């Protein structure tokens, strides 16, 4: 039903509006990429500002109706799993592929036949990409090496002042919570924090779970050496539901009946924590002035109003599980780890609760300190992306020198493997060179340069020069060959690029038509 | 055009695209010769550029009998004078046409 | 101010058949691009605003609803196409408004719709007759083991694809999945699951049924998961301990109640635990994710159970343990629990995976899918599903003819000839009918970008040379024998499709007024 009112855009010309739909979100990303790349201003529809260059923040929050347009969003969420820094190279590189198959049409070749071209030559930059990759832990595993490459990656973004502090401790997390020999690391186990106030340069390993909240009382035990942990989601005292008590007190007499019935219940669970032989108790709920002064007494500290997601995290990585009552207490649902502290921050009251296993562990949380929440948060993004970088490094330790000096060695490859196609999907690979070259060609436009001069002076040197690939300097720094400016991607990133834009182009090529109603 | 987009890849500068637009240019001679004999335009032309790759001059375009065969074979033969006179006044023209800002009208 | 219709609008003559012609080649303007395994897909959203894409012709017609009452005709035609056979929609529907088209200057003419109606009945008559003379069974031919044929066919239709390369292997996968079914096949017996990272050698044939496994949550370390004979459940209840269908809620002044009603809402808890052990069922299936709490229940009981499973893979389970979907634990008992004879949960790509082996009741198996990403996996799935039609198909019936475009020509070169030796009206009518079933082998060409106009061309003067069988090639651009290409199709399938493509152009023909009763 609802047949009238109902929008339809077919024939050729229904190509020609998905790739304009395309090139607008193309146009607008080409500007960020790179360290230099211009940043963009995010309004929120409750009033906030934000402002941030990240590329896949910036798809997160385009709000677009166009259903061509939506699937470009999609490939993000694919892309983040791997690279996480140049998703906006894919969504240029896949403008640029869009943007080049418009000339072919005007020929009258097929969109599918242009479809097998980029997927025929796309095997071949990939393959390419092989031959001039090199290695770094080949064979050894070294952490020198492995804290330098992080170093670069983190100095695109406002995080470049502490930079070269945050690039230790990214190596020693990952390590802690998986061996590179295993080349399996999970980013669950992995969780980043923060809170307004101190630098960037204050950014700490922990091992283990860590949430702000107090202690039951300040003069509870801040250190706890052994590792005995009680987690439960009812607070030690009489029981109390999750509301309101609203206990009926009539009279004295029974204020001092119910009393007595209380002050069994105060002695009967505060000594049930050495009859387990716990020491820390964690409890969703607070206790009262009573429940705390019987713990002072008996060297017994605990932590009040923890959060109902709070106590997942903390039986997890503590080793230990979720205990609905004291009836079920035993010694194998104990959690543990090497250290308990309460840190502060300045005069603030947080006091985040510091759990600390004193040796390696499966997860690990990494916290960063700062005098801007809106800056904590972009640095929360930058060891995202260094995680996958020291991810894919551990996967594959190949890597190819970066700074467009990959896509434009491709191309070389490329235009000379089209003259042994005698076929149409000749004219689909001599465009996906072209592609390939505005890149790099983005680079250099934001920096404030001529960007045709830069690209055919690469070129030449290329092919004259040096047979090793020499990139564009987007730094202003001495010269070019990046390889002397360690501007390094992974092999496994270059390969995803090629990839997931050749997956994009054939999908939007191959649909010719797009149906929906309209309101009736 | 073949050997001109060889010669655009060594150059540098501006002359890179300049040149190699210079040359894909020189297609339409041939895509027109294939249109009115019959065939696929854009087929034809893609079929040339490997024979002239692998072989030489020889392979083009026949027009009597609507293919692609030698064209010594075939007694098609023109003389130099009329290509090389082809190419330079027809520069000479464009490079005019370029230089020309804006006309003005005088009395 | 007397008027007969008063708004009733009604037509007829030449101008209402003429309406409905241009109304039935928009219903096969929308299929037309869609047909071949390598057409072009379609984008359709629905009110909700998801979007769904694929080339299936049942599927777009279902989605259109089109209000014309001619075009309402041609979409009826297909549902009945799909409980005959279950594929053609897009051929039939496509070759039957061809005929409308070939026909539509003769009516403008003045010829009669009656004499059109003479000659689809006869022409159709004569073209079944000579496909049952053209279908060759073919069965022991060459002392050939039935499985080597059909691993033929199976890399013929996956050819030129992502997996082209590696369809060598996948070839045998198919053939063996269907020979693990029962003397009746069915298509929707057999499940396909996707699964990201790992080559495409990675692909796995489960021969019981296998899900996804989402659930997350912990009870790690314990429900040991071998089991020699286990009693499989299936239950649609919640297990988790705080969830927002049963809850427990009692308001009561007495604090020594407060530790029954905490007690009573984990007693109710426990005892839906319980029912299921009460039962002896080993393997807990759950639609409705469980919590931590009822997991370390399970676990000291020596019992497994798994939550968050989708229901299509609970309806598969059912007709593979043998057992039913009960919705609570007090009606479980052992009418309902399944028996399997080897229960594994396997790390297969990392992620948690769970599947049966050799069920007594089990017709069904899963199909494990290996690729880079979702995309490359997902039409590896359909692209699967029509190889697994072709070696189901192949079994069912085994005379079969040429595909590709092969029999069609061979119907058009046959009653060419044949509507000359018939003087009257019937002549350039049946003339007509030829020339509608080359529709189908020239969309074949322009889907797959080939030129039309050359390879149709070459193909009818090749058939004039007495091959019967050349088609052609959806990969490389020639004339290739379809037979020796393996590339088959069962005959009454084809009978089927002239049957029902003429019955529904007849129709068309024979309606002359539209009465539309105003309410």
């Amino acid at each position: 039903k609802d047949q009238d009112r109902k929008s339809r855009l077919m024939g050729l010309e229904a190509l020609k509006s998905h790739i304009m739909a395309a090139k607008a979100v193309a146009n607008t990303m080409r500007t960020s990429l790179g360290p230099n790349g211009l940043d963009k201003m995010m309004v929120d529809k409750d009033g906030d500002v934000t402002v941030t260059n990240d590329g896949a923040t910036i798809l997160s929050m385009m709000d677009v109706d166009h259903q061509i347009a939506k699937l470009m969003v999609e490939l993000s969420k694919s892309q983040d799993d791997e690279i996480g820094d140049g998703t906006t190279g894919v969504v240029v590189l896949a403008g640029a592929l869009l943007e080049e198959a418009e000339q072919l049409l005007d020929r009258g070749i097929h969109p599918i036949r242009i479809a097998d071209g980029y997927e025929q030559a796309a095997r071949v930059a990939i393959e390419h990409l092989d031959k001039i990759s090199d290695s770094v832990l080949v064979d050894i595993k070294d952490t020198e090496p492995l804290i330098q490459t992080a170093k670069t990656t983190l100095g695109s973004k406002v995080v470049n002042s502490c930079h070269r502090q945050m690039a230790e401790i990214a190596v020693n997390a990952v390590l802690t919570v998986a061996d590179m020999e295993r080349r399996d690391v999970d980013f669950e186990l992995i969780k980043v924090e923060g809170k307004v106030g101190g630098r960037l340069e204050d950014t700490k390993l922990i091992k283990g779970v860590i949430v702000d909240k107090d202690f039951s009382h300040p003069q509870m035990p801040k250190k706890v050496e052994d590792a005995k942990i009680a987690i439960l989601t009812c607070p030690f005292e009489p029981p109390k539901p999750k509301t309101k008590h609203k206990l009926d007190v009539t009279s004295v007499e029974d204020y001092k009946a119910l009393q007595k019935y209380e002050k069994e219940k105060f002695e009967e669970m505060i000594q049930q924590i050495k009859e387990t032989g716990a020491n820390l108790a964690i409890c969703q709920w607070g206790f009262d002035d009573e429940a705390n002064h019987l713990l002072l007494q008996n060297n017994l500290p605990a932590v009040r109003w923890v959060g109902g997601p709070e106590i997942e995290l903390i039986a997890i990585a503590t080793g230990g599980r979720i205990v609905p009552r004291f009836s079920e207490l035993t010694a194998e649902k104990l959690g543990f780890a090497g250290l308990v502290q309460e840190i502060s921050f300045g005069t603030t009251k947080d006091k985040m609760l510091v759990i600390e296993q004193c040796k390696n562990s499966r997860a690990v949380t990494i916290f960063i300190r700062g005098g801007n929440k809106m800056i904590i948060e972009e640095a929360k993004r930058s060891l995202h992306d260094a995680l996958c970088v020291i991810r894919n490094l551990i996967r594959d330790n190949r890597v190819v020198y970066g700074g467009g000096a990959a896509e434009i060695s491709c191309a070389l490859a490329v235009s000379q493997e089209a003259d042994k196609c005698p076929t149409l999907e000749q004219y689909a690979m001599r465009a996906f060179a072209d592609a390939l070259e505005v890149i790099p060609m983005a680079l250099s436009e934001n920096s404030g340069m001529n960007p045709i001069q830069t690209m055919t002076e690469v070129r030449a040197r290329q092919v004259k020069e040096m047979n090793p690939a020499l990139g564009i300097d987007c730094l202003h720094k001495g010269t070019n060959d990046m390889k002397q400016q360690h501007v390094i991607e992974t092999l496994i990133g270059k390969k995803q690029q090629i990839s997931l834009a050749t997956q994009m182009v054939r999908m939007i090529l191959k649909i010719d038509d797009i149906r929906k109603p309209g309101e009736s | 055009a073949l050997r001109l987009t060889e010669y655009s890849r060594t150059l540098s500068g501006m002359e890179s695209y300049c040149v190699r637009a210079f040359a894909d240019a020189m297609e339409v001679i041939p895509s027109t010769l294939a249109e009115n004999a019959g065939l696929n335009p854009i087929s034809t032309v893609t079929e040339l550029r490997n024979r002239h790759a692998q072989g030489e001059k020889t392979a083009g375009i026949n027009v009597r009998k609507g293919g692609i065969s030698n064209i010594l074979e075939e007694l098609v033969v023109q003389p130099l004078l009329v290509s090389v006179s082809a190419l330079t006044l027809a520069t000479e023209t464009v490079r005019s046409i370029l230089k020309i800002d804006d006309v003005v009208n005088t009395r | 101010v007397i008027l007969l219709k008063e708004g009733t609008d009604s037509s007829q003559g030449i101008p209402q058949l003429v309406s409905n012609i241009s109304a039935c080649q928009v219903i096969a303007e929308a299929v037309r691009t869609t047909l071949g395994p390598r057409g072009m897909d379609k984008l359709i959203v629905d009110g909700r605003g998801k979007a769904t894409i694929s080339n299936d012709g049942a599927t777009i017609l279902k989605l259109l609803d089109v209000v014309h009452p001619a075009a309402k005709t041609l979409v009826d035609i297909a549902k009945s196409q799909d409980a005959e056979v279950g594929d053609g929609t897009t051929s039939v529907t496509l070759l039957a408004a061809e005929f409308l088209k070939q026909v539509k200057p003769y009516v403008e003419e003045g010829l009669h719709p009656q004499i059109i109606i003479r000659a689809f009945r006869t022409a159709t008559q004569l073209a079944v007759n000579k496909i049952k003379e053209i279908a060759v069974t073919v069965k022991k031919a060459d002392k050939v083991e039935q499985r080597k044929l059909l691993e033929k066919c199976a890399m013929t239709a996956l050819s030129s694809k992502l997996i082209s390369q590696q369809k060598a292997f996948f070839a045998k996968m198919v053939v063996d999945a269907v020979m693990m079914l029962d003397d009746l096949l069915q298509l929707k017996m057999i499940g396909i699951k996707k699964v990201q990272g790992g080559a495409l050698e990675d692909s796995q044939l489960v021969a019981g049924v296998a899900f996804k496994k989402t659930f997350s949550y912990a009870g790690f370390e314990m429900q040991p998961k071998k089991y020699h004979n286990p009693k499989i459940a299936l239950l649609n209840v919640e297990l988790e301990l705080k969830a927002e269908k049963d809850n427990a809620e009692i308001r009561v002044h007495t604090v020594e109640d407060y530790q029954a009603i905490v007690d009573a809402e984990w007693n109710i808890l426990y005892d839906k635990l319980e029912k299921i052990h009460h039962s002896g069922a080993k393997v807990v299936s759950s639609k409705l994710p469980i919590g931590d709490v009822a997991t370390q229940y399970f676990a000291d009981r020596d019992m497994f159970c798994a939550g968050r499973v989708p229901e299509e893979d609970l309806k598969r389970t059912m007709m593979a343990c043998g057992g039913s979907i009960q919705t609570s634990v007090n009606a479980l008992s052992a009418d309902v629990l399944g028996r399997c004879q080897v229960f594994e949960e396997t790390q297969i790509g990392g992620e948690r995976y769970n599947f049966f082996t050799g069920c007594p009741k089990a017709k069904t198996c899963t199909f494990i899918l290996r690729g880079g990403a979702e995309q490359f996996m997902e039409e590896t799935e359909r692209s699967l599903h029509d190889a697994i039609m072709i070696v189901r198909r192949a079994i069912k019936n085994d005379s079969v003819v040429a595909g590709g475009g092969a029999i069609e020509m061979e119907l058009s070169k046959y009653l060419r000839d044949y509507s000359r030796t018939i003087p009257g009206k019937q002549q350039l009518l049946i003339g007509a009918y030829a020339k509608a079933l080359e529709i189908i082998p020239r969309q074949l060409c322009d889907n797959a970008g080939f030129d039309a106009t050359n390879i149709l061309n070459k193909l009818r003067a090749r058939h004039a040379q007495g091959g019967t069988w050349y088609g052609v090639d959806i990969n490389n651009e020639d004339i290739a024998d379809n037979f020796e290409a393996f590339v088959w199709e069962p005959a009454m399938v084809r009978i089927n499709a002239l049957t029902a493509a003429s019955e529904a152009a007849c129709l068309i023909v024979s309606v002359d007024e539209t009465i539309k009763n105003p309410r």
